[PDB]
DNA sequence: ATCCCATTAGCATCCAAACAAAGA
DNA sequence: TTCTTTGTTTGGATGCTAATGGGA
């Protein structure tokens, strides 16, 4: 199988909110889901963005640990 | 069949070949190391695959990239290139000032400057020259 | 040898692409 | 594939200039 990026703060932060809000208000898309997490995220307080931040690093050291060798290799789409 | 439109044409031709083989363009460069007895840089990669080379040197590296090309798609002595080293900012000043002061040194006056920036005769000697090029302009 | 400077070529740097999540 | 966000990493672009070629 393929091997996926980490997941950063937001990432993790918005994959609660996601739910939190798409369930809450569905036929609504993920597109305007994510503009909206985007904005409520850059209000949060570095206190309140403290424990994703913290947990990101744990979920990034889990990745190495089981991925000894990955190397993120985006390539540049044919177009 | 414009010997610019053909060197146009490999470019681009080159370029889509090459993304197609998932290759970057550091690799590529890497890879002409095996081949040729030098590395050529991400940088020279993507000037030849812009045209931003001179009409001259693009004509002289279309045959190596060429060839490379091929062989992966199917699946008293020279030196190689001093590597390119920057002058730290302090050794610029000083360079800097010696060259006001004149910019033909001599030899010994080479050889003294450097002595004296813990700088290589040769590295001096070049950047002089370089120095006086970057004036006349 | 030297020395000279038109050419060639890359370090440093910076910007924009890719991508995780999710599932319409 | 796209549609969207942030954050992170990496690819690719590019100034400046270092280093080379080879003539004389």
């Amino acid at each position: 199988d393929r091997v996926k990026r980490p997941m950063n703060a937001f990432m993790v932060w918005s994959r609660g909110q996601r739910r939190k809000m798409a369930q809450e208000n569905p036929k609504m898309h993920n597109s305007e889901i994510s503009k909206r997490l985007g904005a409520e995220w850059k209000l949060l307080s570095e206190t309140e963005k403290r424990p994703f931040i913290d947990e990101a690093k744990r979920l990034r050291a889990l990745h190495m640990k089981e991925h000894p060798d990955y190397k993120y290799r985006p390539r540049r789409k044919t177009k | 069949p414009s010997d610019l439109e053909e060197l146009e044409q490999f470019a681009k031709t080159f370029k889509q070949r090459r993304i197609k083989l998932g290759f970057t363009q550091g690799d590529v460069g890497l890879a002409m190391g095996k081949l040729y007895g030098n590395d050529f840089s991400q940088t020279t990669i993507s000037r030849f695959e812009a045209l931003n080379l001179s009409f001259k040197n693009m004509s002289k590296l279309k045959p190596l990239l060429e060839k490379w090309l091929n062989d992966a798609e199917n699946l008293g002595l020279s030196r190689r290139r001093k590597k390119r080293t920057s002058i730290e900012t302090n050794i610029r000043v000083a360079l800097e000032k010696s060259f006001l002061e004149n910019q033909k040194p001599t030899s010994e006056e080479i050889t003294m400057i450097a002595d004296q920036l813990n700088m290589e005769k040769e590295v001096i000697r070049v950047w002089f020259s370089n120095r006086r090029q970057k004036e006349k302009r």
